[PDB]
């Protein structure tokens, strides 16, 4: 339980969010996403994807500076009779390569798509309009969207979600960062990966789809330097 | 001034010397370390980590994801293997680019026991006994589950456990192994096979996957630092 | 069996090249100085030791090897060289002549190598503006604000990893014959800690992100019940 | 002699070095120092000492006394900024050469926080308060006292007293911000209002200046020197 | 919770003080005080309603 919120669990690194506001760092639900058996996974950034969520939005967009760690609980149920397997993986700085010939070229919008978040490509495809380019992230699902191979990411902070044996996964993620603190509108401190390392599958039914649902609470929050609200363009 | 004699070697540079030399930014005022989580001190810690195996590698399956997942079925129970693997760990391609195997390409000599799990991933109502078997090298490769039975070996019910541990020890001829393909330094074979068949109810996938992952045990080193063949620069 | 030579300091006590800056003595289609901005991402294999973790700190030591030749056969004689090589942290006025006042180096550190010398060298303690370096930056410098044209900064591009440049000269005066000379850069890190490991790169860098274009089929064929 | 081996760097001049050297005039009896005032151990002792800053930069007043003089009158209440400034002090070109400045302009990194003393020059009959803001960075600079009201601020009555000092703290992401423009390690922003407006008498001068200056405080400190942009030689 | 032993499902119950609009999605209903059931792991699940009130007692 955290505030009025209430409800294995893998504590990353092994270090609990510490100190160096407090109503505000509570669970949110993020939008459901629909698991198929042609997904290719879902991506998001943190405190990017909670920058909407109540006070703590609120707080992340009147200070200059904030820190914080996270709790990440995956909730996603199945029958007996459905198979599938989800990896959940937590990255620090998880940087995931563009879409175009130019380097470093997605946008600010893009790299910053909120609680609906990304999905990964099963392949990589250029972006060729020059007048109007996308400037949008395009991560392979293989290369775990930054040009590593999907197998090895095992080495992040991770949960497995197997249909036959569970259906939830626990993540707390305390704040990682070169810096004791920082700006939260210009940087993201952690990316949730979420892969189907083995398909979905349902007897005799290639119609099957189960929702997974996001519930993340802040954690150890700290803000500081108070001054107007910012207010970050959109598109 | 004092009577010096300069020995063979004066004036050479070797990449791998350690001497010291003046401070090009004299009283910088250094910023102090924070406790960062995650402190790395050996490479082997990295080693230690499991790392999804890339078992099928076929024209159709590799560098997508279906190369990490090898199917199983609920067909009669039949002696033919369901993965064959040797013991190289930097040089068999399905072991060289795990975070083990990458590790290893950084390095000439390799000794320990090594670490392999499988993952089950059907449905809960399946149910099965699998038997996996390490065979050390010298003898033809096992092509039968009667002649890998006789190695080294685990039986893993999937319907008791999803996910089954079993360890390679160490046992070779030299004190090292080479991180290359090599006969005299050979490791030996993994093989899986079916110890019943697998069965499932009505209305359940008849068809299911497995994950391999690796990894090195605490008594695992490593020798003679080399630059990597998996980067190069055009 | 000890693992000494796998500890983070072992595996990086090596002089990894990092640049080749090249420079000319001739009078002044030449090049009579050189700028090059202090980087680890020219190369690829220190970049992908380095990799394979998120933060680091450590001290650097620097060593140039300086190597030169003549550009036409019996064209003449040429007295030994001299090369100045200024750092000119973030801030400081880039030289944009051989010969402009800048050269003087009251304040900036400069090196002088005769050729024919063992390579020069030097070390710099942990510079960074942050408690470690950052390989990997996952936003932007500015954030875009509602009212602003169509805040557009990189992305990953941040000051955490600006360091100055080198600017490179031939001290001597021009020789009657054109002189070429290239000197090699080498780092390595000291005193090295390091911190979140990720998975080494597998599929040929672009860029100084971590952006892929090319090569991405890495792995090769192998059959599944093929030993 | 004595077995010796030259390692790398030998012969090389570098111009930060420490090293010792012959003396070319051997026992020289050297004038002993007197006691003279004004001695200075640390060139940050002189950053701390509050020098005028050149606020009013336009056309007509740059290079000239006139820009050190900001115009307040006595009209009616507005919510518009008297003066708007960033918190650049090497970079931003009414900062960059006051002796705060001068002093970074010789160093790539600073910290610590920062003094602004304003000096009201109007007649003793002269009242009036006005508001005194720091924005940490991040959004949009604030163009009204609604939004520079938000932020760090001190509210000053010339009635009561003619000078008062707004201190910025230091507040950073990093742990030292660069000394040129740069957005990552931006300083924020220095704004002043009309709190009420400046009233005066009748036979009273209705326009009046203002002075700025700024200083450093005792927790201010610089790193890794370097050549100053502000002196050049043809 | 009387389904079958084979049904799974998580449903999320909130309770929200008086002032706002009535809470017509999840998203608003997650704000306030809330719980979730998991119905595979138990049938039956208690949300306590603490006493949060401006006056000493409400009226009947
Ligand atoms: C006087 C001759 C030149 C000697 C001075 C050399 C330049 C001073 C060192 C600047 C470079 C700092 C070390 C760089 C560290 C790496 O780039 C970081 N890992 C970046 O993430």
């Amino acid at each position: 339980t955290l505030g009025n919120s209430t409800i294995n669990s893998v504590v990353a690194y092994g270090r609990w969010p510490e100190y160096i506001a407090v109503a505000a760092c509570r669970f949110y639900t993020l939008d459901t996403v629909t698991w198929r058996k042609e997904s290719r996974g879902w991506w998001w950034k943190l405190p990017d994807a909670l920058k909407d969520m109540g006070l703590f939005g609120q707080n992340m967009f009147y200070h200059y500076l904030g820190r914080a760690g996270y709790t990440v609980h995956v909730q996603c149920n199945a029958s007996k009779f459905h198979q599938g397997a989800l990896g959940v993986f937590a990255v620090p700085e998880m940087c995931l390569a563009g879409d175009s010939t130019t380097h470093m070229f997605t946008k600010y919008e893009n790299a910053n798509p909120g609680e609906k978040g990304g999905e990964f490509k099963g392949s990589f495809t250029l972006d060729t309009n020059a007048t109007n380019p996308a400037r949008n992230f395009c991560p392979v699902d293989y290369l775990f969207g930054s040009g590593v191979l999907a197998g090895n990411a095992f080495v992040y902070p991770h949960q497995i979600i197997n249909l036959r044996t569970n259906n939830c996964a626990t993540l707390v993620l305390p704040y990682v960062n070169s810096l004791s603190i920082d700006s939260m509108t210009k940087h993201n401190n952690w990316g949730i990966a979420i892969l189907p390392l083995a398909p979905l599958d349902f007897a005799t039914e290639s119609s099957t789809e189960i929702p997974i649902t996001l519930t993340i609470a802040p954690m150890c929050c700290e803000f500081n330097g108070l001054r107007n609200i910012t207010v970050p363009r959109t598109q | 001034g004092l009577p010096v004699l300069n020995t063979p070697g004066s004036n050479q540079y070797l990449t791998a010397d350690n001497y010291q030399s003046p401070c090009a930014i004299p009283e910088f005022d250094v910023t102090p370390p924070i406790d960062i989580p995650g402190e790395v001190r050996n490479m082997m810690e990295l080693a230690e980590i499991d790392t999804m195996i890339p078992l099928n590698l076929t024209n159709q399956r590799k560098n997508t994801m279906d190369m990490y997942r090898v199917e199983l079925n609920d067909a009669a129970h039949s002696d033919t293997p369901i993965l064959c693997l040797s013991l190289s760990p930097a040089s068999d391609p399905r072991l060289a680019h795990t975070m083990l195997g990458e590790i290893l390409n950084y390095y000439t000599h390799w000794a320990g026991s090594l670490k392999f799990t499988f993952l089950f991933c059907g449905s809960m109502m399946a149910t099965g006994k699998l038997l996996v078997s390490y065979a050390p090298p010298g003898a033809e490769a096992p092509k039968s589950r009667k002649e890998a039975m006789l190695g080294t070996h685990v039986i893993w019910d999937i319907g008791l456990q999803s996910s089954c541990t079993m360890v390679v020890p160490w046992i070779s001829n030299t004190t090292y192994r080479l991180t290359i393909n090599d006969s005299f330094t050979e490791g030996g074979y993994i093989s899986m096979f079916y110890q019943t068949r697998v069965v499932v109810p009505l209305s359940t996938p008849r068809k299911m996957d497995i994950l391999g992952f690796v990894s090195a045990c605490n008594d695992f080193s490593v020798r003679l630092l080399r630059d990597t063949t998996h980067i190069s620069q055009e | 069996r000890t693992r000494s030579e796998s500890t983070v300091e072992s595996f990086f006590a090596r002089g990894a090249c990092v640049a080749i800056i090249e420079v000319d003595n001739d009078a002044p289609a030449s090049k009579l100085f050189s700028i090059w901005k202090i980087t680890y991402k020219d190369t690829v294999q220190l970049r992908r030791k380095l990799e394979f973790f998120t933060y680091s700190r450590f001290d650097m030591e620097l060593t140039f090897v300086v190597t030169s030749n003549y550009t036409d056969a019996n064209n003449g004689h040429a007295l030994n060289q001299v090369y100045q090589i200024m750092y000119i942290p973030p801030g400081a006025p880039i030289p944009g002549k051989w010969n402009d006042y800048t050269w003087q180096t009251s304040s900036n550190p400069s090196l002088f190598y005769t050729y024919g010398a063992p390579p020069a060298r030097i070390s710099v303690p942990y510079v960074g503006i942050a408690n470690a370096y950052s390989h990997f930056y996952d936003g932007f410098a500015k954030v875009p604000l509602a009212g602003q044209a169509s805040g557009d900064s990189l992305y990953g591009a941040a000051s955490l990893n600006d360091f100055g440049s080198l600017a490179v000269r031939v001290v001597n005066d021009h020789n009657p014959t054109k002189l070429t000379s290239k000197i090699r850069v080498y780092m390595k890190p000291k005193h090295v800690r390091v911190w979140c490991p990720r998975p080494p790169r597998a599929v040929p860098y672009y860029g100084p992100g971590v952006d892929y274009k090319d090569g991405l089929a890495p792995l090769p064929e192998k059959g599944l019940t093929t030993y």
